[PDB]
């Protein structure tokens, strides 16, 4: 029932947070379930 | 009703620093420091001096070039400062890899050096040449200026024979010319000024 | 006539404030006609063009007075007017872009891409080019473009490619500040017709004599052409044409680098930038080039024509091939490289010689200690990978210049033959682990120099006998004899024969 | 003007709100399954970048292996962000956490 | 085609060659000619002490131009 | 709310339409018919009807019956532009004209189809095979489909020794390649060559080139699928997560067939009778 | 892997003022300048230049397209990699007179 | 790989076009025609080449071709105000 | 000389243009063609 | 394994419509390196060995100028087994528009085949 | 196999195009342009739409084929003109 809850998304004007995992393919974000839900950082030497 | 949409329009457009004309030279300021905040990507091959990875690959493109965001001239720049993504200062900084690359961006503070005229402006630069056309300038011998013909007063002849161009009063008229700036162009990379000696 | 055009022109420049542009599209379109349609304007009218749109600039600042500029740019054979239009059409440039300096984003579009003509074609082309490098300042930037971009194709003739870089060498001295990136557009784009030339090499190349060949020789086809016009192959690449291009191209750099050295500009001038300007070319572009001859035949025709050249590139070369700090196949392709710069090389000093042999003799006598019992450890040979090379090194300098250490008694210097004494019989055997050529020479020469008696050694591998990567480049000698017909005539006195 | 640094305060002192500090983190002292497929992954993609290799890599030709053993030697200069589910945050460095 | 993939071939301003974004932090605030000569001399012996070449050379005539004469 | 802007109601009506670009609108195909698209098709009868209520309303401008068809029009303008989004809420033959709405509602249409379970490269299927001298780790490849699959390597100081072998090799010969990257982002393929342009190609992998632009980048060799890569092995009803699982890749010659070992059978729930499993790479 | 880095991905454009997809373009360049990417809603027209005692524009605000308009503003776009069937959906959505704006946090 | 993303996606807003898409697109579409006859998209009609390239002919909006136009939208202005088919059941409640 | 065969009274019949494609003998209509002389190879495997 | 394709010329037009399309090959033109498979009456020699992509059989359309071939196209490669001609049944006068061509797909028992 | 297209990049390569594996034009020297990717379609009835057809999508692409009446010019004259013996033969025939 797709466009029954699309237009309940847009008479509620929603914010889509995008951190359900169907959430996250759609718009091509990375999934946060396993090896997504970190974040690896670099330790650079100089100043 | 229709004046909370036509302000978002003029603060957009209005320039923050006016040149201000000083010393009494007549000579307006152009050189101004103005500190920024960029979002740069540092690189694996970069990874041991980040320093020199973001200036060797973002700041050296930008120099001696026209940029957007500050309306001038980017002559160089000065105090480089990576932001830590650890706000714990230090050397062992460390920033942020991309999920799908090896690279890491981060956020940089560095005072940039630029040169900003406006209209209204006065330079000095040396005549470079000078036809019945135009008369073409050397501004601070790097940039280039172009006093058209209509921007002329007409009393100034051009003696021919190429030649020197001729004033009101009779001088042929030599390189350091004051000039009033007009519209400053932005179209070709060249960058040039356009100018008026009317007034 | 010539007044009779000269007011046909104003009224078409009129028409911008009677705000139709009537000729605009007639009269520059008269200029714009090819050569070859004489229907063109000629020459007296276009004087007649030049001066009025030269002497009045206000009214062509449109994008209505876009095509008449856009004309003048397209002009083609400019450079083959007579000289009261020519240099009145140089005048005109001169003053188009002073007015409007837009315009310079698309003259050096043209003025680049006439390099492929020879020297005294586009003498005039120069001229304009320099005069706007003192005049724009900000131009140095977006011609480093135009010179990539219109670097000919790789499979042309040579007259388009000994006449490009003819004139790309020519726009070097007028502007030092530009550079390397002059160097690095020559010597990525040598190596894309060099390599295409070694791994051909099995048969000679007949010395035909139409090599020069002529003097100067000097419709539309536009439809709807885009289907299928299959099978039409003919697959076949030329193998003389590419070693005659290399005789060409190459040449013209190390004649005029020939030039470029000489003591009036080392000592005064930006000589030594010449010389610093390819050997930190050389380390980043030709030694990670795999299997390639004649293209360090540059470095080596520089590096021997004063003492100071020779010496400062030697102590570049070894710091790449001992410092801790590089890549170790680096380091062996130098050593590689060192052994065969030395001793194919004419016109050295004999002190030059030794101190290459006494520090690299020391770097064996400061390895006498530290890794010298390593050996009985749980590991391989493959460990000592920079130590055999080293020592290859070594057994290929005295395969050929033996007859300088020996003194004026008789004797050897540094005890060289008290020296191969001890590495022969020590715990790594360097004479099976080196290449065997280099060693199997080695070994005769040591009878005839009475230096060391290594043959029942060799002789001792019997039964006693990653690595194809490390026997390929003990193959690789750098300073292998040159293939290309023409441009060893200039070499014979730089690099040695056989004996 | 000084509207973009009424804004990069707020979000740094937002990320201040969000750093545990070295003494009070709770997690696991462990490398936990996830972060060796992806501290292997992520320093692999930087050494087919020509980046910095601090082993002594002896023929080792696979990126991924040559991890490996960065990996054992404790020579990864790696930090991982673990994100606790309201935002906050615990920086680990690859060094401290211990390897299954 | 070609001369599309010749545009694409012009720019290449991509994010290894320019900054995502670029934001003026505080109001732009003028020297003198006293500290722009200050500024050019260090500058210039930083970057002195590959590319850069066609820039520093503008601004040795910057730098000749607030004490000397073309 | 954070804009406070108001809640308006022409939020409610149309007082345009938007017309998606000609890309997303390009016309439907059989064999060699061509035909005409859905979505011309409906987005033309609203635009005939908007022409006509236009002059029709010039008609009734010079003032009965011209009041009672531009009221019928009213009906027709809103009708057409109700079956432009929608099927089952307008009138059809038998089965009308799909809207903007029934392109999305099913285990086919939009959101399940192209989004959760799109279609992959670099993938292959075929019937396996008993084997048990392979490593229960393991999938053996055939040299059918050990020559398509290839896998960008950047080349670098410690595999050019492996990749310039991989482009002399060429793609034909199995430890090879097919294509390689340049700096700037072009490929260059290499099936049409011969061994003198391959090995002439091979030696120039480290040499950089002369843009700034691009000092970082290295090169791709795009060489094929190796013994040391890895490949997801999936059975087709993937009830669980053993049954997508990561083998090592073995190539063996002489064999047409996907070939793996005993112990996996029943990870998958596979009997060795025709059953077909993807590898994607 | 197996659903946005073999299937489609696309590195599109993305306005981050009014936050679309499908409302950005490249410039025609005026024939000196390259060609740059600038929005459309978020773009005025030359011929809106109404009233620092004057409000001239800065000329690097002026873009063109081929049919000859001038537009002002429409800058400040960004290049993210969505899926290009994210492209498709918004074009449909679009049909219906919905509209989805993303956040593009590094501005 | 080596062409890093750096800007991405954080958030969806969901929301409704207002009557100024004349902003984004007035490029608008009046005749019902599609083709002519010897083959040529018609001026303002559901193919016009303001829309994106098609046939091989240029996009009048990007200036490129066939393929690296990302494809342009277009309005088609109805004069009267008809209610959407999305929405109408909830208007229907506030009327 | 390339010629067909009539399917039914099997007589050989070449067959030129602007003809009924038919036999001359029998009124035959399906008619097949025949193989001449040419070279085709094998592996005999 | 038998196969058979039936090649018509006459699917796309009406009773009315004259003939447009037409078997053999057509002059004024170089049709390119297609009589190695197929004979001068445009159909196939049998006993040939056809691939994917090989012209199976040529005709004439006079509404291009133009020689187009028809192209066998399947992953199993074959041998021209039969060629036959259907004639006409309503008029006695046109040319021939049907032929029913037959492949032969040899197929040992290769690796994976069920016994 | 070549099907002739334009010249391409590089500034080497002259040349006419190639299809390569499946999804991308090169020209035959090796070098390919971007943005090559055939557009082929499915296969799933399927709507009643079956009318208005004028293209036929032939070079291994997008679109722009059998422009309407490109070569009919000729041919509504080439059954009165191919065909001989019209008996209109009329002081011809005297000499016949």
């Amino acid at each position: 029932t797709t466009c029954q809850f699309l237009t309940k998304a847009v008479l509620d004007n929603e914010r889509e947070q995008l951190d359900s995992p169907s959430a996250r393919i759609v718009v091509g974000k990375l999934n946060n379930v396993g090896t997504g839900s970190f974040d690896v950082l670099a330790k650079v030497p100089n100043a | 009703n229709e004046n909370r949409e036509t302000a978002r329009f003029i603060k957009k457009h209005k320039k923050q620093v006016t040149n201000p004309i000083d010393e009494k030279n007549g000579t307006s300021n152009c050189i101004v420091r103005v500190p920024i905040a960029l979002y740069v990507s540092l690189a694996p091959m970069y990874l041991e001096n980040p320093l020199q990875g973001v200036m060797k690959q973002h700041l050296n493109p930008l120099v001696m070039k026209y940029n957007n965001k500050v309306g001038g001239v980017v002559l160089g720049y000065e105090g480089l400062k990576i932001l830590d993504a650890d706000p714990l200062d230090t050397s062992e900084k460390l920033i942020k890899i991309t999920p799908d690359t090896p690279f890491g961006f981060t956020w940089c503070h560095v005072n940039l050096y630029v040169w900003q005229p406006q209209v209204g402006d006065v330079l000095e630069g040396y005549i470079f040449i000078q036809s019945a056309s135009h008369i073409g300038l050397l501004i601070h011998d790097a940039f280039n200026a172009s006093i058209k013909k209509n921007n002329i007063p007409v009393d100034w002849t051009f003696v021919h024979n190429l030649g020197h161009w001729v004033d009101s009063n009779g001088e042929p008229i030599d390189g350091k010319l004051r000039f009033t700036v007009r519209n400053v162009h932005t179209t070709g990379r060249v960058v040039s000024v356009d100018g008026t000696l009317i007034s | 006539s010539a007044a009779m055009y000269s007011r046909f022109v104003k009224s078409a420049l009129d028409d911008l404030d009677k705000n139709d542009s009537t000729q605009i599209g007639i009269i520059a379109n008269q200029v714009a006609l090819p050569s070859k349609n004489p229907e063109r304007i000629n020459d007296k009218n276009l004087n007649i063009l030049l001066d009025i749109l030269s002497s009045n600039i206000n009214r062509i600042e449109s994008s209505r007075g876009t095509f008449l500029i856009q004309s003048i740019i397209n002009f083609e054979k400019w450079w083959e007017l007579p000289p009261h239009t020519l240099s009145k059409y140089i005048y005109f440039i001169k003053i188009l872009c002073s007015s409007i300096p837009k315009w310079w984003q698309d003259v050096s579009m043209i003025l680049v891409s006439c390099f492929i003509l020879p020297i005294k074609q586009t003498v005039c082309h120069h001229d304009m080019l320099k005069y706007f490098l003192r005049m724009i300042p900000s131009s140095m930037g977006f011609i480093d473009t135009y010179l990539a971009k219109f670097f000919p194709n790789k499979n042309d003739t040579r007259r388009k490619l000994v006449n490009y870089t003819s004139n790309l060498l020519k726009l070097r001295g007028y502007c030092s500040e530009l550079g390397f990136q002059i160097w690095s557009l020559l010597i990525e784009k040598i190596i894309s017709i060099d390599v295409e030339l070694q791994n051909e090499l099995d048969e000679l190349d007949d010395d035909v004599d139409d090599d020069d060949l002529e003097e100067v020789d000097l419709m539309d086809i536009i439809e709807g052409m885009d289907g299928t016009e299959e099978y039409n192959v003919e697959l076949t690449q030329g193998i003389k044409e590419l070693s005659t291009k290399l005789d060409s191209i190459l040449t013209l750099v190390s004649t005029h680098v020939e030039e470029q050295v000489t003591p009036e500009s080392l000592e005064s001038g930006e000589g030594v930038g010449v010389f610093n300007t390819l050997t930190t070319l050389f380390k980043t572009h030709v030694l990670p080039t795999y299997y390639t001859r004649s293209i360090q035949y540059i470095m080596f025709h520089v590096s021997q024509q004063q003492l100071e050249l020779m010496d400062s590139f030697l102590v570049t070369l070894i710091d790449i091939s001992f410092a801790v700090n590089e890549a170790a196949e680096k380091k062996i392709k130098s050593l590689q490289y060192l052994g065969s710069y030395i001793a194919r090389a004419k016109k050295l000093s004999r002190t030059q010689i030794i101190f290459v042999a006494s520090y690299l003799t020391s770097w064996l006598n400061r390895y006498v200690i530290e890794r010298e019992e390593e050996v009985d450890q749980r590991g391989g040979m493959e460990r000592f990978k920079h130590f055999y090379a080293a020592f290859q090194a070594l057994c290929y300098i005295f395969c050929f210049r033996h007859n300088i250490f020996r003194d004026t008694d008789g004797n050897w210097e540094c005890e060289l033959d008290k020296f191969f004494q001890r590495m022969v019989i020590s715990k790594f055997n360097p004479l099976k682990f080196c290449n065997e050529n280099v060693m199997l020479m080695f070994a005769r020469i040591a009878q005839q120099e009475s230096v060391a008696y290594c043959f029942s050694i060799i002789e001792n591998n019997n039964n006693e006998r990653t690595r194809q990567q490390f026997i390929d480049l003990q193959s690789y000698f750098p300073y292998d004899p040159l293939f290309l017909k023409n441009y060893k005539i200039l070499m014979k006195e730089y690099y040695i024969e056989w004996s | 003007p000084e509207d973009f640094q009424q804004h990069e305060q707020i979000r740094r002192k937002t990320l201040k709100e969000k750093a545990i500090p070295k003494d009070q983190r709770a997690t696991t002292p462990y490398m936990t399954k996830y972060e060796r497929a992806r501290i292997l992954g992520t320093r692999a993609l930087q050494i087919s970048m020509n980046a910095p290799v601090f082993v002594d890599l002896e023929g080792e030709t696979d990126p991924l292996r040559i991890a490996m053993k960065e990996l054992a030697e404790k020579k990864i200069p790696l930090v991982i962000r673990r994100y606790l589910p309201d935002g906050s945050f615990e920086d680990w460095s690859v060094e401290e956490l211990i390897v299954d | 085609m070609m001369k599309g993939s010749r545009r694409t071939g012009n720019n290449t301003a991509t994010t290894l060659n320019t900054p995502v974004v670029i934001h003026a932090t505080q109001l732009p605030q003028h020297v003198s000619t006293d500290e722009v000569l200050q500024f050019l001399e260090s500058f210039i012996d930083e970057k002195e002490n590959t590319n850069l070449s066609s820039s520093i050379s503008q601004l040795k005539r910057i730098q000749r131009d607030f004490k000397g004469l073309p | 709310n954070l804009s406070r802007k108001l809640v308006k109601a022409d939020s409610f009506f149309m007082d345009v339409l938007v017309v998606p670009p000609t890309r997303f609108r390009l016309p439907s195909k059989l064999g060699e018919e061509v035909h005409e698209n859905s979505q011309n098709q409906l987005l033309s009868k609203v635009l005939t009807t908007s022409l006509l209520i236009r002059d029709l309303n010039d008609d009734l401008s010079k003032l009965r019956v011209i009041f009672s068809r531009l009221m019928n029009a009213f009906v027709t303008i809103q009708n057409d532009v109700n079956a432009f989004i929608d099927s089952t809420k307008a009138q059809s033959g038998k089965v009308p004209i799909p809207g903007v709405k029934q392109a999305l509602e099913k285990k086919e249409g939009l959101f399940r189809k192209h989004m959760m379970g799109k279609r992959v490269n670099y993938a292959a299927r075929s019937v396996i095979s008993p084997d048990p001298n392979i490593e229960t780790n393991e999938i053996g490849v055939p040299p059918v489909f050990a020559v398509k699959l290839t896998y960008p390597e950047p080349v670098t100081a410690y595999n050019i020794a492996e990749l310039r072998q991989a482009v002399i090799n060429g793609p034909d010969k199995w430890p090879g390649a097919t294509q390689i990257q340049n700096e700037d982002g072009s490929l260059v393929s290499l099936i049409g060559m011969s061994v003198e342009q391959r090995k002439a190609l091979a030696n120039q992998l480290l040499t950089p080139s002369s843009n700034v632009s691009t000092h970082t980048l290295n090169k791709k060799v795009y060489r094929h699928i190796k013994n040391r890569d890895v490949v997801l092995m999936n059975r087709q009803p993937t009830l669980h997560k053993a049954s997508m699982m990561g083998h090592k890749v073995r190539v063996l010659p002489n064999e047409k067939t996907l070939r793996l070992h005993y112990a996996n059978t029943g990870a998958y729930n596979a009997d060795f009778d025709g059953d077909e499993m993807n590898m994607h790479f | 892997d197996r659903l946005l880095n073999s299937s489609d991905y696309t590195q599109a454009s993305v306005c981050r003022e009014c936050g679309s997809i499908l409302t950005t373009q490249q410039s025609v360049p005026r024939i000196g300048s390259i060609s740059t990417v600038c929005c459309r809603r978020c773009s005025m027209r030359f011929e809106d230049a109404k009233k620092g005692e004057k409000i001239f524009i800065d000329d690097s605000q002026i873009w063109e397209d081929g049919q000859g308009n001038k537009f002002v503003g429409g800058n400040e776009t960004t290049t993210v990699a969505i899926p290009f069937v994210l492209k498709y959906l918004d074009s449909e959505l679009s049909a219906m007179g919905i509209r989805l704006r993303y956040n593009v946090e590094p501005k | 790989i080596s062409k890093p993303v750096g800007s991405e996606i954080t958030s969806v807003d969901f929301g409704i076009l207002t009557a100024k898409i004349r902003n984004l697109s007035a490029k608008q579409i009046t005749n019902p025609t599609v083709l002519d006859n010897l083959g040529h998209p018609v001026s303002g009609g559901l193919y016009d080449l303001a829309l994106g390239a098609f046939l091989r002919n240029l996009c009048s909006t990007c200036g490129l071709d066939e393929k690296f136009c990302p494809g342009h939208q277009g309005h088609i202005e109805l004069p009267v105000p008809c209610y959407n088919p999305l929405f109408f059941n909830q208007l229907y409640i506030y009327l | 000389t390339l010629k067909y065969i009539c399917a039914e009274c099997s007589s050989k019949l070449s067959l030129s243009r602007t003809d009924a494609v038919r036999c001359k003998d029998c009124g035959h209509r399906i008619l097949l063609k025949a193989r001449t002389k040419r070279l085709v190879q094998f592996e005999a495997r | 394994m038998y196969k058979t394709e039936k090649v018509d010329l006459a699917l796309n037009r009406n009773r009315g419509d004259p003939i447009t399309q037409h078997f053999g090959f057509g002059n004024d033109e170089w049709p390119k390196e297609w009589l190695e498979k197929l004979d001068e009456d445009g159909l196939p020699y049998i006993g040939t060995y056809v691939e994917e992509g090989d012209p199976i059989c040529a005709y004439f359309d006079d509404t291009l100028n133009k020689t187009k071939i028809k192209t066998y196209h399947s992953s199993e490669p074959a041998y021209i087994e039969e060629v036959n001609l259907i004639g006409d049944e309503s008029n006695k006068f046109q040319e021939l528009q049907t032929v029913s061509i037959k492949y032969r797909i040899r197929r040992t028992p290769q690796i994976g085949d069920k016994f | 196999t070549f099907i002739r297209g334009p010249i391409c990049g590089t500034d080497n390569c002259p040349s006419r195009l190639w299809r390569i594996i499946d999804g991308r034009r090169t020209c035959q020297y090796g070098h390919v342009m971007e943005g090559d990717v055939e557009f082929n379609d499915d296969e799933d009835g399927a709507g009643v739409i079956t009318r208005r057809l004028n293209l036929t999508t032939n070079a291994t692409g997008s679109f722009q084929s059998s422009q309407l009446t490109n070569s009919q010019l000729l041919q509504q004259q080439q059954r009165q003109s191919h065909k001989k013996f019209k008996k209109l033969i009329g002081h011809e025939a005297k000499l016949l």
